[PDB]
């Protein structure tokens, strides 16, 4: 089974992916996240990418308290007191991100699908 | 919280 | 509150509404829905329709186990040890369907907004 | 039952 492995899955009512832990497999090709921001839904394996942390080199979108969001790279993992780090890359400069700040565009999702979706 | 797309 | 009540609601996947309750209020204006068919969502209010029956002469879906779905009006209402069932009209015959077996369209359940909706 | 993917 997937149950309690880390995801990154599309929250279809915005089309964006966010990350979250696979919770139960509930049959016809869906399974229960518990997204990382609380909320839970049943999403179809197609939806879902088993991928963690997101891989070097990926385009992902990048939050931020500060600034409006936008794409960047990821050139950099960090593990830190049980808490993932993403190093991302925007126009040459890098900075840092918990994995909360960090989500992919619909299209950055369906990029990745084909390698690491269920589906 | 972040600045992010709406949910 | 609204714990309990029986909805329908939109699966923001394909843009349908389909029947189920209201299981808890899990705030960011959205509502926790179990739908009749298992699955579970927080979806959010704006999605909802607090609608029980869906009103004779509303335009919906019907599904069917054994047979692909098309639209009709809802012409009738029954209720047998508790359960609902719809007569649908299509093209001038009427036929029967178990209350899971009707579902909204997009277009159909923005139809029923201004007058049913949770937003 | 038949229904639109999901």
């Amino acid at each position: 089974s997937f149950v309690g492995l880390r995801v990154v899955a599309k929250w279809s009512s915005n089309g964006y992916f966010y990350s979250g832990k696979i919770t139960r497999d509930v049959g016809a090709g869906k399974y229960k996240l518990l997204f990382d921001d609380g909320y839970e839904c049943d999403v179809l394996g197609k939806d879902i990418l088993l991928c963690d942390p997101i891989p070097l080199d990926t385009e992902v979108t990048a939050l931020s308290e500060d600034e409006y969001f936008s794409a960047g790279v990821v050139k950099g993992h960090r593990k830190e007191s049980g808490e993932l780090y993403y190093s991302i890359e925007k126009e040459g400069q890098r900075k840092w991100y918990k994995r909360m700040a960090v989500i992919l565009s619909l299209e950055q999702g369906n990029r990745l699908r084909e390698q690491y979706g269920l589906g | 919280i972040y600045i992010s797309p709406l949910k």
